C-alpha cells in the first residue's frame, strides 16, 4: 500500500486535449530528463470540466498526478517542484508536490490500456486476462461501454517526429481483486504505456465518473 | 567580325553575341555571372576592358541557357577562318 | 528484340551543405576546439579569409536587411562587434548565439553548440571569465604540426583562469614573439597558430617553470567544464543545478553539525552558497568565483556535480563527508 | 512490350515526339561497357583513371548520364544521414578559345559544379588558389567519381609534351584528394591512354566499341536495333525498317546515337506533315552526306587501326 506514492501538483494553465498522453510526456521529459529512463513511473489522468472541442478545461481539482516507487522519488523532485514546462505554445505550473497512498478498493478501473496487436474486444480481455494472470492477480474483467452499450475505445495520438501513430485501447473494469491483489494491480497495471498516461488503474469510481459523460 | 589582327578576337565575339542578346525591355533581371558584366541607366550593358574572355564567355553561356533561343545565326561565318596557326581552324571550330 | 527501356530521370537528392562540413576537433575532451577556430579552419578549406567568407555567407543571414553584395566589401566588425570582439566571443553572447545558429543552419551539423559556451547561458556569469586578447600554447602548437595534426585553438586557452597546458606544463602566451603584439581573436585572416598580424610562427618549445599546482583546480574544473557539455545530451537546466549547489549547501550544514571545526574551512563559501540561493536562481553563477571553490572543498570534480544524478551526487557528497544520510 | 504505349496516337505531336526522345534502348555493347564501368567503379582496384573511348555517337553521353543516375540512386538511401556527400560529379572539358588549354576556367567550373561559394573571390593560405580550392572540395564533398566529358579537348596544346602534362596536372589533381577521373572522349584521346608509368599502370581502358558490318552476330544486333526501333515509333502505322539494312548502315556507320537522331528528324519530319508511314525518301530527305560519312568513317578506322594494340 503505502510501499509505492503517487505524487501529485497542483497544475494550471490552458486548456488541454483529452488525449494529451504523449503531448505531456514529452513535455515532462523536457524538463526533467531522468524521467526518460525509469521504469516503474506511471502518470494518472488529469482531471477537469472537458469542452465541446474534445478540450478539458483545468479546474482546482485538475492535478498532475504521478505514480513512482519511493525509492526514486529524488530522482523526480528536483526537476518538478515549483517547475513549469510547455506543451505546444501553451504554459503550465506545478506547484510543491504533495504524496498520496495506493489505497486498496473493491473494484478497480482504468481509463485507456493498449496491449500491442490486440483490436478486438474479446482478444483484448483474453490478453488482459494473460497479463492479470502473470501478476497472480484473481478477478473477473469486463469493459466500460459507452451509452450505446458498445465497448468504449480511447485512442492515443503519438506524434513521433513528422508521422504520427495511432493506438487504440479500451477501459477495463475488473472487480472482486481482494485488497492485497488490487494493491499490486494498481502498482503494476496492465498496458504497459503507463509512461504513455494510460495503464495507472483507480478506484471504480471514477469509471462512473467517465461512464456518465 | 573581321579582325585587324592576324588572329579572329573571341573577346569581341563574345562580348558583342552578349549585347546582341541582350536588348530586351529592362524589366528581366537576370543577375549574369562574373562581376564585370551588368547594366547601366539608359539599359544597355557595360563590359569592362578588365574582365577576361573566358569569363566573358561563361556569362554568355548563362545568358544562352536561361533565354534558351531556338537558333543562334551567325553571317559571313567564314571570318573564323582568320588565324595564323594551320591546326587552328579545328581550334576555332572546337571552340564553336 | 531488346525489351529492356532505360530511363534517364533525375533522383534529386538532398539539398547539400553550403559550407563544407567540417568535423569539430575533440568534441567532448578537455581539448575541443573553439569556434574561432573553427570559423579559421572553414574558411581554410574554402581557400578563403576567415573575414571573406563571413560577409560571404555569414553576414546575409546575421544581417538581415542589407545588401549582400554591398555587405562583400566591409570591415568584420560591422557584424561581429570588434568593440567588444575578444576571446569572449567563445562564450555565451547573443552574438555567438546568431553566429552558431547560422552556422549551424548552413552545414546542418549538430555540435557547434558545445564549441562553445551558450548551453550554460543563464547559468555561469560572462564577466570576469574570457581573455581580452588571443591565447595560445606554442608547445601543442608545435606537437601538433609536427605529428601532422590538425591546428586550432581549445576553449580552455581562452578563459583568463587557465594560464597552463596540462599536458605540457607550459605557461600561455599572450604575446607574439615575432612582432611583439597581442592577436585579437578574430581578424581578417588568422589561421590557427599564425601571428594574425605579421604571420610569424607561435609554435616554439617554452618551458612552463612556475607553481602551477596553484591553478590546478581551476584548469582542470574548467576542462571538466568543457567535455562534459557534448555528454548530457540535453539542454541543462538551470532550477537543476541550483538544487545541486542547494543540496550541496546542506550537505556543508549537515557536516559542519557533526564537526564544528570545519566551520573554520567553510564558512565563506557557505555564506557564498547560502547568498547564491537566495538571490534569484535564473542568476547565473560565477564559475571560477563560486562552483569550483564550491566542489573543490566538497571534494567533488565539476564531472561529478554536472554529470552524475540528485541519488549519486548525495550520496558521494554523504560518504564524502561521513554522514548517515540516505536520499 | 516492344510497342508504344497505344494512347499516344490520340494526344499531340509535341508529345509522341517527347516520348520518343526520353526513350532509349539497351543494345549488347552498351550494356557490356555499363557493366564493366560500374564494376571498375565499384572497386577501382589502385586505377586512378577509366579512360573511355568511342566512336562520335555510340553513346559515350548517355552512357554517362545512365551510370551518374544509377550510382546516384545507389547512393540515395544515405544522403539524408551524411550532408556534402554529392554523389557523383560529372562536367564536360571546354575547348580553349586561346591557342593552349585553359586550367584555370577548368577548377572554376569543376567548382561551380560543386556550388562552392564565393568562386570568384577566393584566397590562396601561403592558379594555385583555384587548384588548391578544388582539391579541398573533393577531399571534403567526398565524390564517388568524375566523369571529365570531351576529354579530347584537354590536349589542345601545341607542346606535344604538354599533351601529357595535362594530365599530369589532372593526376596531381587526384593523388592529393584520391577521387576517381573517367575521362570520357573520342578517338583523339588515344594520344593520352598509357603515356608514361603513372598513367600506364593507374588506367583503365574501355573502348566503346561500335557495331561493325563484318561480323554476323553485329549485324544480327543492328537489325534488331533497328526492328526495336521500329516497334517503338511512335506512329499511326508502324513502317518496315529492317529490309533497308543496308542504307540504314550506311550513313549510321553502325553508331546507335546517328541512328537514333536520323530516326528523330524522320519521325519529327512526318508528324510535322500527319503522316501515318515513313517512306524511303523521308529518310532520304534528312540522311547525312556521304562525305560527312567518310570523314567520320575514316576518323573511326584510324581511332581502331590505334586501339588495335594487343
Ligand atoms: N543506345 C541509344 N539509344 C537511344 N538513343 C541513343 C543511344 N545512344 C545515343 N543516343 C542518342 O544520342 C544522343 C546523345 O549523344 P551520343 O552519346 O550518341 O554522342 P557521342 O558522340 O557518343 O557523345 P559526345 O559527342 O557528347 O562526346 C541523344 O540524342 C541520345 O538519345
Ligand atoms: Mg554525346
Amino acid at each position: 500500500s503505502e510501499e509505492y506514492v503517487d505524487l501529485t501538483f497542483k497544475l494550471r494553465g490552458a486548456p488541454i486535449p483529452l488525449d494529451n498522453g504523449y503531448l505531456t510526456y514529452a513535455a515532462l521529459s523536457r524538463i526533467c530528463p531522468p524521467l526518460h529512463e525509469l521504469k516503474s513511473i506511471g502518470i494518472h489522468p488529469i482531471a477537469g470540466i472537458p469542452t465541446r472541442n474534445n478540450l478539458l478545461e483545468l479546474t482546482a481539482q485538475s492535478r498532475l498526478k504521478i505514480r513512482i516507487y519511493h525509492q526514486q522519488i529524488p530522482l523526480i523532485y528536483p526537476y518538478l517542484a515549483g517547475q513549469a514546462f510547455h506543451i505546444g505554445q501553451n504554459f503550465y505550473q506545478l506547484d510543491i508536490p504533495d504524496y498520496k497512498p495506493l489505497i486498496s478498493s473493491e473494484s478497480v478501473y482504468s481509463r485507456l490500456v493498449i496491449i500491442k496487436g490486440f483490436q478486438d474486444s474479446t482478444n483484448f480481455i483474453e490478453a488482459v486476462q494473460r497479463q492479470m494472470d502473470n501478476l497472480g492477480i484473481q478477478g473477473k474483467i469486463e469493459l466500460l461501454t459507452r451509452q450505446d452499450g458498445t465497448p468504449q475505445r480511447r485512442q492515443l495520438t503519438i506524434n513521433k517526429e513528422g508521422k504520427q501513430f495511432k493506438v487504440r485501447g479500451f477501459g477495463v473494469k475488473i472487480s472482486e481483486l481482494n485488497p492485497e491483489d488490487s494493491l499490486t494491480l494498481q502498482e503494476q497495471g496492465i498496458g504497459g504505456k503507463r509512461k504513455m498516461m494510460c495503464g495507472i488503474f483507480v478506484p471504480a469510481t471514477r469509471s462512473k465518473e467517465e461512464e456518465e459523460t | 567580325i573581321a579582325p585587324e589582327s592576324r588572329y579572329f578576337n573571341w573577346k569581341e565575339y563574345y562580348t558583342r553575341a552578349l549585347i546582341t542578346l541582350e536588348e530586351p525591355l529592362i524589366d528581366h533581371k537576370f543577375d549574369y555571372g562574373v562581376r564585370g558584366i551588368s547594366r547601366d541607366n539608359f539599359g544597355k550593358i557595360n563590359v569592362e576592358s578588365k574582365v577576361v574572355a573566358p569569363a566573358l564567355r561563361r556569362a554568355l553561356e548563362n545568358a544562352l541557357i536561361h533565354r534558351h533561343p531556338d537558333v543562334f545565326f551567325v553571317d559571313e561565318a567564314q571570318h573564323f577562318g582568320k588565324v595564323a596557326s594551320g591546326y587552328k581552324l579545328q581550334d576555332q571550330l572546337d571552340c564553336l | 528484340i531488346y525489351s529492356e527501356h532505360w530511363s534517364l530521370n533525375p533522383l534529386e537528392i538532398p539539398q547539400r551543405s553550403r559550407l563544407f562540413s567540417l568535423e569539430p576537433v575533440a568534441v567532448g575532451t578537455p581539448y575541443a576546439e573553439s569556434l574561432s577556430s573553427y570559423l579559421h579552419r572553414l574558411a581554410q578549406a574554402h581557400c578563403l579569409t576567415s573575414e571573406k567568407l563571413v560577409m560571404g555567407e555569414i553576414a546575409p543571414l546575421i544581417l538581415k536587411d542589407e545588401d549582400k553584395s554591398e555587405l562583400l566589401s566591409k570591415n568584420l566588425s560591422h557584424l561581429l562587434g570588434n568593440s567588444d570582439a575578444k576571446p569572449a566571443i567563445n562564450g555565451m553572447r547573443e552574438m555567438t548565439e546568431k553566429l552558431v545558429t547560422v552556422l549551424e543552419e548552413l552545414t546542418m551539423r549538430q555540435d557547434l553548440r558545445f564549441l562553445t559556451l551558450l548551453s550554460w547561458k543563464g547559468m555561469i556569469y560572462d564577466k570576469g571569465l574570457f581573455r581580452n586578447y588571443r591565447a595560445w600554447c606554442p608547445c601543442c602548437c608545435e606537437e601538433w604540426m609536427q605529428k601532422n595534426k590538425t591546428i586550432y585553438e581549445p576553449l580552455s586557452w581562452s578563459f583568463k583562469d587557465v594560464e597552463f597546458c596540462l599536458i605540457h606544463k607550459q605557461r600561455l602566451i599572450e604575446e607574439c614573439s615575432h612582432c611583439g603584439a597581442r592577436l585579437p581573436v578574430m581578424a581578417r585572416l588568422s589561421p590557427a597558430g599564425f601571428c594574425s598580424r605579421c604571420y610569424g610562427w607561435l609554435g616554439q618549445e617554452i618551458k612552463g617553470e612556475e607553481e602551477i599546482e596553484k591553478y590546478r583546480v581551476n584548469i582542470q574544473g574548467i576542462s571538466e567544464l568543457i567535455a562534459l557539455t557534448p555528454q548530457l545530451g540535453y539542454k541543462p537546466i538551470p532550477i537543476e543545478l541550483t538544487r545541486k549547489l542547494q543540496l550541496i549547501l546542506l550537505v556543508f550544514e549537515q557536516a559542519i553539525g557533526k564537526d564544528v571545526k570545519l566551520l573554520g574551512d567553510l564558512g565563506g563559501i557557505m555564506e557564498s552558497l547560502r547568498i547564491a540561493s537566495t538571490t534569484n536562481q535564473s542568476q547565473p553563477y560565477h564559475l571560477v568565483k563560486l562552483i569550483i571553490p564550491v566542489c573543490e572543498k566538497a571534494k567533488i570534480s565539476v564531472f561529478q556535480l554536472f554529470g552524475s544524478d540528485f541519488k549519486e551526487l548525495g550520496k558521494i557528497l554523504f560518504g564524502n563527508f561521513s554522514l548517515e544520510l540516505k536520499l | 512490350s516492344t510497342g508504344f504505349p497505344l494512347e499516344l496516337l490520340t494526344r499531340p505531336a509535341t508529345e509522341r515526339l517527347a516520348y520518343f526522345e526520353n526513350y532509349t534502348v539497351a543494345h549488347p555493347r552498351l550494356k557490356e561497357v555499363y557493366e564493366i564501368l560500374m564494376r571498375t567503379i565499384a572497386e577501382p582496384a589502385g586505377a586512378s583513371f577509366i579512360f573511355v573511348y568511342g566512336a562520335s555517337g555510340v553513346g559515350k553521353t548517355t552512357l554517362r548520364l545512365r551510370v551518374e543516375q544509377k550510382l546516384t540512386e545507389l547512393a540515395l538511401p544515405k544522403l539524408e544521414s551524411d550532408r556534402a556527400r554529392v554523389p557523383v560529379v560529372g562536367i564536360e572539358a571546354i575547348a580553349p578559345e586561346s591557342r593552349y588549354f585553359n586550367w584555370k576556367e577548368y577548377y572554376t567550373r569543376a567548382l561551380i559544379t560543386l556550388e562552392e561559394p564565393l568562386i570568384d573571390h577566393k584566397f590562396d593560405y601561403g592558379a594555385p588558389a583555384l587548384r588548391r580550392a578544388l582539391e579541398n572540395a573533393l577531399i571534403h564533398r567526398h565524390p564517388d567519381v568524375f566523369f571529365v566529358d570531351e576529354a579530347q579537348h584537354f590536349g589542345k596544346v601545341a607542346s606535344g609534351y604538354k599533351l601529357q602534362d595535362q594530365l599530369d596536372c589532372l593526376k596531381s589533381l587526384a593523388n592529393m584528394t584520391g577521387i576517381l577521373h573517367c575521362l570520357l572522349g573520342t578517338y583523339e584521346l588515344l594520344t593520352f591512354r598509357n603515356l608514361s608509368g603513372q598513367l600506364s599502370r593507374r588506367s583503365v581502358d574501355i573502348h566503346f566499341r561500335r557495331y561493325c558490318a563484318d561480323s554476323p552476330e553485329d549485324v544480327q544486333a543492328f537489325k534488331s536495333v533497328l526492328l526495336t526501333f521500329q516497334q517503338h515509333l511512335p506512329l499511326a502505322e508502324t513502317p518496315n525498317l529492317v529490309d533497308h539494312w543496308e542504307y540504314f548502315y550506311e550513313r549510321t556507320l553502325g553508331c546507335i546515337g546517328t541512328l537514333k537522331d536520323w530516326l528523330k528528324r524522320v519521325l519529327s519530319d512526318a508528324l510535322d506533315r500527319e503522316a501515318t508511314t515513313i517512306t524511303l525518301k523521308d529518310l532520304q530527305k534528312r540522311a547525312l552526306s556521304v562525305a560527312q560519312c567518310q570523314k567520320m568513317f575514316k576518323e573511326i578506322q584510324e581511332g581502331e587501326r590505334q586501339l588495335s594494340e594487343t
